[PDB]
């Protein structure tokens, strides 16, 4: 989808320009692969092992008197 | 594709022994698989102590589910839902939580993702989406 | 007065035994007793059949009180103090229901209206105000 | 539909924000709730007939087990 | 100043206009009256007991050398 | 009036020993005394423990003070009148909350109210208002 | 200026929203101070010499006493 | 890799000392290295005169260091972490600008890189990232 920024100053526009020329790219082709580039560093990884663990330390989900208790 | 999921504690706690594992971590790796608050406090009810539920919230899997939070709306529904329920002799059936976590997927655009047959209660009565998860 | 309260479950099902009920009563007709979204789920839970529940909801003295609903910090609060009490050594409590009412009650500035010493436990870590509902001496 | 509301104090509005925030809520969130929640609620007597008749209508409350059910 | 609130329902709308005729006020009366008794009833009071309690609490914040080592 | 303050810790611990102690009560009452996230962190240093520094937030006069927090305009402009501080030699007596709280004043349009001469150092340089709290 | 971006992909947008979600700041103010800090932040080589300059203008930075000071 | 620093005032003054030097400085370079707002204030006041402070800011390395401001949640973080450490026993400290920096690098996903034992303290209780910089051999 769409994403509009609103007020962004001509200083910080005029280097993105700068930055995304000397990559071959447009200024909005450089904004979008940067952004992809962030989500992509971001992204958590959820392992066997992850979901092992959380059933360990809460078993008493699956445990309808404990949860019986939860709810008063 | 357009659908994205909220999960239930029934099928939280069973992921681990499902056949459908790696499809369902990288689901949630993608942000696809949202949490409620009372979910989270369920979890935290569980845990052993302190430290142990803080560890559960800051690590994979639930650091990343978004959250999904109560609305006047969905609180509303609950209560029009269990009422339904109630009249048909099975208001007892379904818990508080699980008429919460329903509500809040059908006004916010979530299937539910389960293993309690109450979600096929609430079902038959809102027509909502819901999807059991497959488990050994 | 200024003060407003919050009536949990536990005090709402006791108040016609309470030798204040009258005072409670003309309380809650002057609106300065507020109920739960979540409180009037276990109304509907306890109620037999349905229509029982609907008379109920259209009735007094439900239908006097203003209905407080859940905001994302309320409930982000009732998960801080439900860990923090984890620190202090609580185990399989309060209940949920019990951090909801609390942590809404705190975040709106109202009393809480109980017969459920698991407030106290709340108080404890929130300094929150309560107020248990006086009981028929045996 | 719309309605503006014209010539608020300065102290009252300070008190509306300082609501919104504690409950984090916009201003205009938390003012359509309290609007909601006042026409809501019923003007009404309540008397001693009325609590006895919801003391037997939902006696379940009292029930511990009950309770620790509706929360599972 | 002003506030608008927008997408305020009808029936909350229609609920208030009749609130407000029987105190003989009209809605936005009405409503500017209700805002401004919830922020009398918000309203803190700061006791000459509150500051003194303050001063014995953080008496370090006139200790030059207890703000030394806050700031590294 | 439009005036609104921002209080620093050398009034704040100062506040029950001045002669306009009812004046500077009824102004925090109605809101017009904010106070920074760097001076709640200075509040929270100085408690004793825990159970006093949480006290101390959810009762008055804290609790009736609206929190003014950092931006990035605020940062560095902090970091500006400090350098222009550097130039003249006097850069050591300023501390790095009296900057972030007077640029806090500064940007966001509050007297700063204080007991400490830093803060004309700095209002010398910056021609911003500020006020010391009477005390005995 | 306004720019607007068209085309981001649902998952990046996600992170985006969960990014700014864990700071506390909206979609858009998030974006423009990420576009801020990528425009503010230099190419250039970093050597060996820089660090040991670098060292002796700040070297008050390893005085404990100077650096309580800052912070009082 | 994928792995970010924000780097401490006890790191930047040490790297040219460390055995890493090198490998420091081209991650600095990549960009890979930020540093806050509140770091850049401890830089002006170590500086002994305002054009040594300027240089400082104009040139490698703190030109090429990613700028990390404040956020609201973030102070309030540092806040939070404060009151549990107090529950813990610690007493006048960590440090104010130790906190600060440590939730911006929690809530932004960054590795803290640092020489100070008080970063130990607040990951005890956050769980955190954080990597002591390598020191010379005595
Ligand atoms: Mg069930
Ligand atoms: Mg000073």
């Amino acid at each position: 989808s769409d994403v509009l920024i609103r007020d962004i100053p001509d200083d910080v526009l005029a280097s993105l320009d700068a930055i995304a020329a000397r990559l071959g790219l447009s200024r909005t082709e450089y904004i979008r692969r940067r952004l992809a580039q962030d989500a992509q560093t971001a992204r958590v990884t959820v392992t066997a092992a992850d979901l092992r663990r959380l059933r360990g330390a809460v078993a008493g989900l699956g445990d309808p008197e404990l949860m019986r208790q939860a709810w008063r | 594709t357009d659908q994205r999921w909220l999960i239930d504690k029934s099928a939280l706690v069973r992921l681990t022994d499902s056949p459908d594992m790696e499809i369902w971590s990288n689901r949630i790796e993608r942000g696809l698989v949202h949490i409620t608050g009372v979910t989270r406090l369920e979890v935290g009810f569980s845990a052993e102590c302190g430290e142990i539920a803080r560890r559960e919230f800051r690590e994979p899997p639930l650091s990343a589910m978004p959250v999904e939070y109560l609305t006047p709306r969905i609180e509303d529904r609950a209560l029009e839902v269990q009422t339904l329920l109630a009249d048909r002799g099975h208001h007892r059936g379904p818990s508080i939580p699980d008429l919460l976590i329903a509500a809040t997927a059908e006004l916010s655009g979530l299937t539910v993702l389960h293993v309690d047959k109450d979600f096929d209660a609430i079902a038959a009565l809102t027509g909502q989406k819901t999807e059991r998860l497959t488990h050994r």
